[PDB]
């Protein structure tokens, strides 16, 4: 029944820039509070315990505080690494309101613009000899995360048959990477020869299109 | 209330655990555990204090 | 020196009870707090409950009470999911409190529970065709599509983890079919596209599959 009110949901900031995450306690909580950084596919790491003291290893730029019902994590001179989601933990397990979690705040580090190196991949023989064709468009190392990918089947646009996936931000080059997958049967794949992938990015001068011709290499 | 009974039973366990030292005599090392046991009980005190206070106001 | 490892995370049907285990090891301290924390796909942390080690002091959360059972032992802490439902799909964690000040100093790596009426399916591994359609002059990218599989996870690596720099394993994506699909890729200097052989080391443990498909520049 104890609740933690973590604000904001997301936050963008350049290197040097300072971040402030706020937790709003639903009950008492003395020093009954701790702060955690959680990088993707990794268990959280304790930064601040008992509201204001840093765990060992954790750098000085991490600052904790709170005034009765308001608690603040203050990453001062943010560095590329600090890019992660952050949680606060309030209370004690021994009730009366138990212990509860903040609910997250994703930190986007802000760097210069970077152009996506665009690569295209055609459906393999083994994949065809099954009954399905999957076309892949890759966008290696680029900032920001904002982009759109258009699928052109002989200069005719595709929509529903597409699916995208993006990596998390680099811990040292704050970049990204996307994966677009155009999926249709072996039947619809035979019907057309030239498949194109249109890429629209901020760091891109003109909307770069990378493509292939069926069989032609 | 179930919770409070459980909480108190637990606090009792926390006092039962970490009980008086041995006692063992050694120059300055005898008074060393006093510091240790005082620190530990001073802690348990505040934890219990806090745990219980949540079942009232 | 302390450590925690969880096991028991597996695909189960709904209502079909599962039991999770946490291997507590290296803790000088007798009794302490051991908490269970779940985290569903791309969601936040939710505390499930905790146990004071030396006793039988079980503490659950508002939602969890009833459908969950924490059991402390010699070696070691467990979590029983009495009546699981689809909403229970998450990765469960065990976390220790070496101070008794309500804070998780040491964490376990996690274990993924999957609650679904669907049956397990192994992956299909297709390569990603580099050659001339992927040449930047001094850099080239080749991949490994891991289409159609269930449940999560799958652990692709390159040249038995010898190839690290520039490897980008992509997050998995559920399809309208129900099956997951991912695709790991890597950037290599266009020069050594024949000189050095490139193998993606796939591993779908929840199906026993341990595929090792090799990606080479087409045929022509």
């Amino acid at each position: 029944e104890l609740v933690m009110t973590q604000t904001p949901s997301s936050v963008s900031e350049p290197v040097g820039g300072t971040v402030t995450i706020k937790c709003q306690a639903s009950q008492s909580i003395s020093s009954w509070l701790s702060w955690y950084q959680q990088k993707p596919g990794q268990p959280p790491k304790l930064l601040i315990y008992d509201a204001s003291n840093l765990a060992s290893g954790v750098p000085s730029r991490f600052m904790g505080s709170g005034s009765g019902t308001e608690y603040t994590l203050t990453i001062s001179g943010v560095q590329r690494e600090d890019a992660a989601t952050y949680y606060c933990l309030g209370g004690y397990p021994a009730a009366s309101y138990r212990t509860a979690f903040g609910g997250g705040t994703e930190l986007e580090i802000i760097r210069t613009v970077a152009a996506p190196s665009v690569f295209i991949f055609p459906p393999s023989d083994e994949q065809l000899k099954s009954g399905t064709a999957s076309v892949v468009c890759l966008l290696n190392n680029f900032y920001p995360r904002e982009a759109k990918v258009q699928w052109k089947v002989d200069n005719a646009l595709q929509s529903g048959n597409s699916q995208e996936s993006v990596t998390e931000q680099d811990s040292k080059d704050s970049t990204y990477s996307l994966s677009s997958t155009l999926t249709l049967s072996k039947a619809d794949y035979e019907k057309h020869k030239v498949y194109a992938c249109e890429v629209t990015h901020q760091g891109l001068s003109s909307p770069v299109t990378k493509s292939f011709n069926r069989g032609e290499c | 209330d179930e919770d409070l009974l459980k909480a108190v039973r637990l606090i009792k366990f926390l006092y039962q655990s970490n009980p008086p030292p041995n006692p063992e005599g050694t120059r300055q090392a005898r008074r060393n555990r006093r510091r240790r046991w005082r620190e530990r009980q001073r802690q348990i005190h505040s934890i219990s204090e806090r745990i219980l206070s949540t079942y009232l106001g | 020196q302390e450590q925690l490892v969880e096991s028991g995370g597996r695909l189960v049907t709904p209502g079909t009870a599962l039991t999770l285990t946490c291997k507590v090891s290296g803790f000088s301290l007798s009794g302490f707090w051991l908490n269970w924390v779940r985290q569903a796909p791309g969601k936040g942390l939710e505390w499930v409950g905790a146990i004071y080690r030396g006793s039988g002091s079980e503490w659950y959360a508002s939602w969890a009470k009833g459908r969950f059972t924490i059991s402390d032992t010699s070696t070691t802490v467990t979590l029983k999911l009495t009546s699981p439902t689809t909403e229970d799909t998450a990765t469960y964690f065990c976390a220790a409190d070496t101070t008794d000040n309500g804070y998780f100093t040491i964490w376990g790596p996690g274990t993924l529970v999957t609650v679904s009426s669907a049956s397990t399916k192994g992956p299909s591994v297709f390569p990603l065709a580099p050659s001339a359609k992927s040449t930047s002059g001094g850099t080239a990218a080749l991949g490994c599509l891991v289409k159609d599989y269930f449940p999560e996870p799958v652990t692709v690596s390159w040249n038995s983890g010898a190839l690290t720099s520039g490897v980008h394993t992509f997050p998995a994506v559920l399809q309208s079919s129900g099956l997951y699909s991912l695709s790991s890729v890597v950037t290599v200097p266009s020069s050594s596209l024949g000189t050095q052989t490139y193998i993606c080391n796939v591993n779908h443990k929840p199906s026993n599959t341990k595929v090792d498909k090799k990606a080479e520049p087409k045929s022509c």
